[PDB]
DNA sequence: CTAAAAACATTCGTTCACGTGAGTTCCAGTACAAGTCTAGTC
DNA sequence: GACTTGTACTGGAACTCACGTGAACGAATGTTTTTAG
């Protein structure tokens, strides 16, 4: 269990109540793939350069 | 090449293959000359996202493989190449593009005469004040700082020279800074001018009067030397003897008196037991010209004969009529007040005699020749680093219950893995 | 002049790359407490 | 006072989760233009 955000419901500029938002229904995805060097199966990184 | 006087070489390690290829292609398009492989023809080299120091490491590894006499290229950054490509011509090169003093005093020789007399005197005064206050640790640390300052090969003129010196914290650094910047230090004068310091120094010089007795007298209202003589009923033999011969014992001794006393003691020991050998230890063995007492060590090269030498020699000297004070009026130690007749009359000078067999002779000599601070530091180093216990009698190993006797003092230092120092270099 | 084929335009699901906010937990740094400072004789 | 050892605190970084932007790729479906007979 984890709160996506803790927000403030404002009935009026002077009246504020703290609330928390949760996702009781979330889509399921496969774990992200990770790139590996072919020759040694050592993890690699991707760097983006603009020039 | 449009510019025959320019030869640019890139670096693969950090830039990468693709970036190197693109930059080389762009430079070739712009008419520049780019060398595929490093060679002597290269005049400038460009790095990228590399620290300057690391770049130097690259240069040296390339210098060893080049013929001698070749002018080294000039280090440059990718910014230079980018600016040159953007402006269309090579831009001018600018700045952007382009074991020690061991803590222990036993490891550092300390000559008697140094170039930091004032600072050492101030630190000694502070240490004496701390000792009077009753804090032994403060005295020890101040003495260590003074000793460190004493061993400096060159005079100290700027605070930056105190960084690497051990046993130099906030207080000592501040004291030295005050001494250097303004000359006389405020704290030193404040402590010295204090009446308590002066009266404690006056009382301590009395033979048989320590710090505790001096403080007790100070808190009892006793402030002057004469006041002590007004109540000669709360003083032991030592205090009475010291107070009576105060002026005589206040004068530092000279070397001629040492020679006369040595001759007298040599005659006494020779007549008492034949073959006795006497060695002069203490400050006078370290090269000092002045002292407070004369210290001797008596031994017999043959093993097992100095069982009761000292009482016989002491009683013989007393019969001769020279001992004003004997510690005990079988012992192997005594301090006295000799009666030296001056050639012009006589003056009282203290003399200490200690006996030790030949087996324990080197240890006794080492323990009775070096300074107090040097002995403390050597014993601490032996106990902590090497785990052995060193005392005036011998060196002992808690693990193996066997003594480490030796036939010479050099072996004592050799066993501890320490460079030998002469007696003149053991001053604090 | 008409029909077939090629090219172009728009939409849709999926995967990948990065960036950014929020919540939870670990850890490396900093502060402070306490011990030590030499060894012996008398 | 200076150093060494041990304990406690704690603010930030790392990690995870979730969403949004931008791009490529296949894939489709439809629509428009060009060329052959
Ligand atoms: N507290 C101590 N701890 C260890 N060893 C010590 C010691 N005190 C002395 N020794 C050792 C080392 C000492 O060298 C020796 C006795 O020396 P002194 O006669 O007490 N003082 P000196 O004659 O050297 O100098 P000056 O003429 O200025 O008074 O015993
Ligand atoms: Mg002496």
């Amino acid at each position: 269990k984890r709160a996506l955000s803790r927000l403030k419901l404002k009935l009026n500029k002077d009246i504020v109540i703290s609330v928390g938002i949760y996702n009781l229904v979330q889509k399921a995805l496969k774990p992200p793939p990770i790139k590996l060097y072919r020759e040694t199966n050592e993890p690699v990184k991707t760097k983006t350069r603009t020039f | 090449t449009r510019f025959p006087g320019v030869a640019i070489y890139l670096v693969e390690p950090r830039m990468g293959r693709s970036r190197r290829a693109f930059l080389t292609g762009l430079a070739r398009s712009k008419g520049f000359r780019v060398l595929d492989a490093c060679s002597s023809e290269a005049t400038h080299v460009v790095m990228e996202e590399t620290s300057a120091e690391e770049a130097v490491s690259w240069q040296e590894r390339r210098m060893a493989a080049a013929p001698p006499g070749c002018t080294p290229p000039a280090l440059l950054d990718i910014s230079w190449l980018t600016e040159s490509l953007g402006a269309g011509q090579p831009v001018p090169v600018e700045c952007r593009h382009r074991a020690w003093m061991p803590a222990y005093a036993c490891q550092r020789p300390t000559p008697l005469t140094h170039h930091n007399t004032g600072l050492s005197e101030a630190l000694e005064i502070l240490a004496e004040a701390a000792g009077f206050e009753g804090s032994e640790g403060r005295l020890l640390t101040f003495c260590r700082a003074a000793s460190v300052l004493k061993a400096l090969p060159s005079p100290v003129t700027t605070l930056s020279q105190l960084q690497g010196l051990p046993h130099f914290g906030e207080h000592s650094s501040r004291v030295v800074q005050e001494l250097l910047e303004h000359g006389v230090c405020e704290e030193v004068e404040r402590v010295r001018r204090s009446e308590r310091y002066q009266t404690m120094k006056l009382f301590t010089q009395i033979f048989g009067v320590g710090v505790k007795t001096a403080d007790r007298w100070y808190r009892e209202g006793l402030r002057t030397l004469d006041d002590l003589r007004e109540q000669p009923q709360k003083l032991t033999q030592q205090q009475k003897a010291g107070l009576q011969h105060h002026q005589d014992l206040s004068t530092p001794v000279l070397r001629s008196d040492v020679d006369a006393l040595q001759q007298v003691v040599e005659e006494a020991v020779g007549q008492a037991l034949p073959g006795a050998t006497v060695t002069l230890t203490g400050g006078f063995r370290r090269g000092k010209l002045q002292g407070h007492d004369v210290d001797f060590l008596i031994t017999h090269p043959k093993e097992g004969q100095e069982a009761g030498l000292l009482p016989r020699v002491m009683c013989r000297l007393q019969d001769q009529g020279l001992i004003l004070y004997h510690q005990h009026q079988a012992f192997e130690r005594s301090f006295c007040i000799f009666r030296l007749p001056q050639p012009p009359s006589w003056k009282a000078v203290r003399v200490d005699l200690v006996v030790a067999p030949v087996s324990q002779f080197p240890f006794a000599l080492l323990g009775w020749t070096g300074s107090k601070l040097f002995q403390r530091e050597l014993r601490r180093f032996s106990r902590k680093e090497k785990g052995l216990w060193l005392n005036s009698h011998g060196l002992f190993d808690p693990e193996q219950k066997t003594f480490f006797q030796a036939a010479s003092e050099e072996d004592i230092f050799r066993h501890l893995g320490l460079e030998y120092l002469p007696p003149e270099q053991r001053n604090a």
